[PDB]
């Protein structure tokens, strides 16, 4: 005794449950993240790491 | 002058 | 507050594992008869399985409650693309492993901090042994702990496609398994086997004793050979479908030998790097308990 | 302004050590000073952490960062307990890049332990970062253990210069007048006593000992290419000048300011224990408001920063209170 | 044609709906059905609504939201790509947000498969790749042509 | 002073050869006592924890002093202590250009080979496969050998297509010894012909094995 | 109705998120002690005040 | 039937052609000269 | 005199370049004796490539 | 060669001085790479000390 998936049958159904989204979840914005420069370029190591 | 501030800092902007 | 008579929660109609195919709903046993296979000559031999490490991860303090069950399935048989999951609240399990704890594990697949009003949950005594074995699944991506994503798969193929005449000797010829299909096929069994209540099975493995373990393993060696088949097509190298006159077959390249990337792409379920470590940690942990 | 001074900054060996201290300076904002003295006793509900700095310890002039975490640990022994882990994360670079040998045997043991087993310590043999999120659990930062170490006495030495000062007292002027305390027993730190002799002042002499043993670490770091040899000599003109400035503060710091905390420890509203006289073992022991009918609300939680200045503790508020601050000098 | 189970004057039709809808097989519902709570923050996020659309349109809307929420990657894994475009020894301090800022993952294949197909069709394409590169080295002050 | 110490040559000498400009060489400047190891594997382990690096790669040495040309390949030493660690690097070593490992390891740390061009792989892969065919000659008759590892034959991880036909024809020790074979020169050609041989002939399951 | 001001009762305001609101419907809220895990312990007789 | 910094580049580009018959177009690698290799495994991505 | 800048400054602007987007090919130049680039022709069942 | 050891001597004088620095932070950030694994060739060292 389970639920037969309605995406494969003929006759059209009306009033299904839709996964919505509350106001909390904000998408595609900005972050005021800051930088801190390497201070000196002379003692940087790309060689290996 | 180097002034003392508490919270996180604001600079460049990330993006979607 | 359900209890087990040593028949186990699997000896119940509350939750039963049934695949839907053939225009009606059928039990796993009826399905597997369609899987017919031959041989391609690359001997897949059974290795030994190394024992897991006892150390249990710590359930970092967490308010609210996570759906521990969700993730267990949402990683193994998860169909929809699943992104990196090596990180997460995946070890709240261990918070049930200690003797006197109040945290309870409900039905449906949640882990409550305090038993709340109107929620049916498994028996607090038999959920303890399930944790002292599966909470160990928390450290699945910690370096120096992860299992090996190659050798276990040899164990897997000897299970769903190994005629006993072979397993009794520990060696078998690599097979190419093809059953008859319909439309979506492989993807449809995934969207199906996902909602199965896996916890209703695993709990039984760590509790039920020799009397009702030999009898348990006999009626459920098939519910295992079902969530082991789908988990396998997420590995196979090819999925090309042969054609008869009007009929269609879903030949699967090499069940039981593990490659690194899905044959499905679009046709079947797909794994990810973060999931390869996970499937090896599950498959390893479960086999010792089963076998 | 007078902490890069003494004359003699017109020496072209100082030029590097010049800007290092200058770009580590703060201004004597009246309110910013008061907020540091008040945070020492006031109870918290958000797990605040320090304004993090990214600095690879390259030259001998980078000791001006580790010395800042020393001075922040004394004047405030409590308030140092909460951030002992995040301050540890940026301290490991001083034990790895600065001198490499000793860190290799220390991390072999592990970076975190558990205090349980009804006593004893359980060091986990693995390298992990802190993060500050796992503050309220069963994890103590293992660099603050005190445990006598196997093959790096050289590190387990300076790893004692963070030791708490003064005494812990059981405040009675609060419990005798029946003020509500959230802890079963009312306690606090002081945090550095007062004058006992005629002309000794042990608090000033304790700092003199730190300067003495911390000088050898700088006067040993074998460097090359010469520019660090220039700053390796002109750093003692800052290392010794600063210790003389200290002996001119300690009297008005451990007398007029000492009696301030002594009274403030037992106010009407203050109730919890923020004691930190043993960085090896201390936890918040938080409470929770829970109902059997599905409800959950903690007293202390991880969320931060809030829209208030009560998260992210600035560690640069140390240099203005050593130089640009006249005390009543003890009307 | 079920929400009117007791509001129509037409008599024959009324008894029929209140029979096949009352049936022990099917049931009708409307509005808020269930809620998914947050782990660390402890606020309602993904709410299910027994809406009144059709099954063909509602199926498509669920594929989008699930792919957004099962991405598992926060908007903080954005500064790890923002850092690959500066001096090798620089770093950031992320304003932690977590689950309250879900971001869909950056496609690995569709881009490299398309930027290859476009490369053959328009062979002038490298023009604005050697050009975007030359605008970077000029902005970093490495060579200034004095006169000797 | 301690008698139970051995100086680490391989890594130490190489670091001096580059004027310590690299951090792996700059580490040995400040504290040169980092090279004094009492136990193999533990020598390298300390040069990983004190850096945060995962692997150090060393360009190969040439015995001839005057053949001043470019190196064919470069070796790479990974940080790996336990057994469950070895399985991680080897599995991650897939999907990556062309790399090689072979049976056992010297100092108990895994180290892989990295080849420059595909053509300069088969000439090294055949130079090993020749050596093994000799170690199993004395072993097959019973004697006293010393070549530590047992199997010299290289293992092709991520590789091309010629080395597949070359690896299978080395892992069966063809009778062709009494050599015949046209062994002397140029060897990477006549050996490559014998691969096609065992294939389509000769023979029964000997094809089935070469094709296995 | 009784003059008692409520500037922001029942919600938490983070500066990089905005203003998130919680529920206010507790029941028999017995303030008890949390164990490191997070799971509710017991009364704590002999301690807790 | 269906400023952008990209619309400046869409114009700069040679979009005024695009004449490549791509029925079942696939990405492969011809040998040194001109023979389309079968999709290999280890060398190809 | 050029040796100073061509080693610890013009080398930092190179190490950054290999990390940019839109750069996806291997222009390996070490050892001129044996290096050829890769051909990546877009092939079709009919017509020309 | 067996005869001319002068024409071949001036050619081992064209050898490049660099190393294949495989870059993680480009692929850890998840960027398009056409080759099996990414690679580059910077032409200088450091000589910091």
């Amino acid at each position: 005794q389970v639920g037969i998936p309605k995406l494969e049958v003929d006759h059209i159904s009306f009033s299904n449950v839709v996964s919505m989204m509350t106001a909390n979840i904000r998408t595609g914005d900005d972050m005021a993240v800051e930088r801190v420069n390497p201070d000196d370029v002379r003692a940087i190591n790309i060689r290996n790491a | 002058t180097k002034v003392i501030f508490n919270g996180l800092d604001v600079n460049t902007e990330v993006q979607p | 507050m359900l209890q087990q008579p040593t028949g186990g929660y699997t000896t119940l109609e509350q939750f039963a594992f049934t695949i839907r195919n053939d225009g009606t709903n059928a039990t796993p046993t009826q399905f597997l008869q369609l899987l017919s296979y031959e041989a391609t000559e690359n001997e897949l031999v059974k290795k030994t399985i190394p024992t897991p490490e006892t150390h249990l991860p710590s359930a970092r303090n967490v308010p609210g409650n996570v759906y521990i069950e969700d993730a267990i399935t949402q990683a193994l048989f998860g169909i929809s693309a699943q992104n990196v999951n090596a990180h997460g609240y995946f070890s709240r399990l261990s918070a049930l492993a200690l003797p006197n704890t109040s945290a309870r594990l409900g039905l449906d697949g949640v882990i409550y901090n305090s038993e709340t009003i109107n929620i049916p949950f498994y028996d607090p005594a038999a959920v303890a042994n399930f944790a002292a074995t599966y909470a160990k699944l928390g450290n699945a991506s910690t370096p120096r702990y992860r299992a090996d994503m190659i050798d276990i798969y040899a164990h897997v193929g000897l299970e769903l496609a190994g005629t006993d005449a072979e397993r009794a000797a520990g060696v078998m010829p690599v097979k190419r398994a093809k059953f008859d299909s319909w439309e979506g096929s492989l993807i449809s069994l995934s969207r199906d086997v996902v909602n199965w209540k896996i916890l209703a099975f695993l709990i039984d493995l760590c509790s039920l004793e020799g009397e009702a373990l030999r009898a348990f393993k006999t009626r459920n060696r098939d519910v295992f050979r079902m969530m082991l088949f789908i988990m396998s097509t997420a590995v196979a190298a090819n999925v090309v479908n042969r054609k008869v006159t009007k009929r269609v077959d879903r030949v699967l390249e090499y069940i039981g030998v593990n490659s690194m990337r899905t044959a499905g792409r679009t046709a079947t379920i797909t794994y990810d790097l973060s999931r390869h470590e996970f499937a090896a940690k599950f498959l390893q942990l479960t086999f010792t308990r089963w076998n | 302004k007078r902490y890069f001074p003494e004359n003699l900054e017109q020496n072209q060996s100082a030029a590097r050590l010049v800007s290092a201290v200058k770009a580590r300076a703060s201004e004597a904002d009246i309110s910013s000073i008061h907020l540091a003295i008040a945070r020492e006793v006031s109870p918290m509900f958000n797990v605040h952490e320090l304004k993090k700095i990214a600095e690879s310890f390259e030259d001998p002039s980078s000791i001006v960062v580790v010395l800042e975490f020393i001075l922040f640990a004394l004047f405030f022994p409590t308030e140092f307990n909460r951030i002992k882990g995040d301050i540890q994360n940026v301290l490991l670079l001083f034990f790895s890049r600065w001198y490499p040998v000793e860190y290799g045997i220390f991390i072999q043991r592990g970076a975190t332990y558990t205090i349980n087993a009804a006593g004893e310590f359980e060091f986990s043999g693995r390298n992990e970062k802190w993060d500050q999120s796992l503050y309220l659990s069963e994890h103590f930062p293992a660099l603050f253990s005190d445990v006598p170490l196997a093959g790096a006495n050289t590190i387990i030495a300076i790893m004692r210069l963070f030791t708490p000062q003064g005494f812990l007292r059981t405040d009675d002027l609060a419990i005798a007048a029946n003020f509500p305390r959230a802890s079963r027993n009312p306690q606090t730190y002081i945090p550095y006593t007062n004058q006992r002799g005629t002309v000794t002042n042990e608090f000033a002499s304790r700092f003199r000992t730190i300067v003495a043993t911390l000088a050898n670490v700088v006067n040993e770091r074998a460097v090359q290419d010469d520019m660090q040899k220039a700053t390796r000599s002109c750093t003692k003109q800052w290392l010794r000048h600063l210790e003389t400035q200290f002996d001119n503060i300690a009297v008005a710091h451990t007398d007029h300011l000492s009696v301030v905390y002594a009274t403030m420890s037992n106010f009407m509203l203050n109730f919890t224990n923020n004691f930190s006289g043993n960085h090896a073992t201390f936890k918040p022991d938080q409470y929770v408001i829970t109902s059997p009918e599905g409800s959950y609300k903690p007293i202390i939680e991880r969320q931060g920063e809030t829209v208030d200045g009560l998260t992210i503790i600035d560690t640069s508020i140390v240099w203005p209170i050593l130089c640009q601050c006249t005390y009543p000098l003890v009307e | 044609p079920a929400l009117l189970r007791d509001f129509t004057q037409v008599n024959w039709l009324n008894r029929d709906i209140t029979n096949m809808l009352q049936q022990a097989g099917t049931k009708y519902g409307l509005g808020l059905t269930e809620t998914r709570l947050d782990y660390v923050r402890l606020v309602k996020t993904i709410v299910g609504h027994a809406l009144n659309i059709d099954h063909f349109a509602a199926s498509v809307l669920n594929i989008n939201l699930r792919a957004l929420m099962e991405a598992n990657v926060t908007a903080d894994d954005r500064i790890k790509a923002l850092q690959a475009h500066s001096m090798i020894s620089t770093q950031f301090h992320g304003p932690n947000q977590g689950a309250l800022r879900p971001e869909l993952a950056f496609d690995h294949d569709h881009i490299i498969r398309c930027l290859m197909l476009a490369a053959a069709n328009y062979p002038r394409l490298e023009g604005i790749i050697v050009q975007i590169n030359t605008g970077y080295v000029a902005s970093a002050n490495v060579i200034r042509p004095v006169s000797e | 002073e301690d008698n139970t110490l051995r100086y680490n040559w391989m890594l130490g000498v190489y670091a001096r050869s580059t004027n310590y400009t690299t951090p792996v060489g700059q580490l040995v400047v400040n504290a040169p006592a980092i090279l004094n190891y009492s136990n193999p594997q533990d020598a390298f382990n300390s040069v990983f924890v004190a850096l945060g690096i995962d692997y150090i790669d060393i360009p190969i040495t040439n015995s001839n002093i005057f053949d001043d040309s470019s190196t064919p390949y470069n070796v790479r030493i990974w940080h790996a202590p336990t057994m469950t660690e070895v399985n991680h690097i080897l599995a991650l070593m897939r999907k990556s250009t062309l790399v090689s490992t072979h049976s056992s390891w010297h100092w108990n740390v895994l180290h892989t080979f990295h080849y420059r061009s595909e053509s300069d792989m088969i000439d090294h892969f055949a130079a090993k496969i020749l050596e093994d065919w000799r170690q199993k000659e004395k072993l097959d008759k019973g004697a006293l050998v010393e070549a530590d590892r047992v199997i010299q034959r290289l293992i092709p991880l991520s590789s091309s297509t010629y080395v597949q036909r070359l690896a299978a024809i080395g892992a069966l020790y063809p009778n062709e010894f009494t050599e015949n074979v046209l062994d002397l020169s140029r060897l990477s050609t006549a050996l490559l012909q014998l691969s096609d041989t065992y294939y389509q002939h000769a023979n029964d399951q000997l094809r089935r094995l070469y094709r296995r | 109705i009784t003059d008692v001001d409520s500037t922001d009762y029942g919600k938490l305001t983070l500066r990089f998120l905005g203003t998130l609101t919680r529920s206010l419907k507790m029941q028999n809220a017995q303030i008890r002690r949390i164990r490191p895990d997070g799971t509710v312990l017991r009364y704590d007789d002999q301690i807790d005040i």
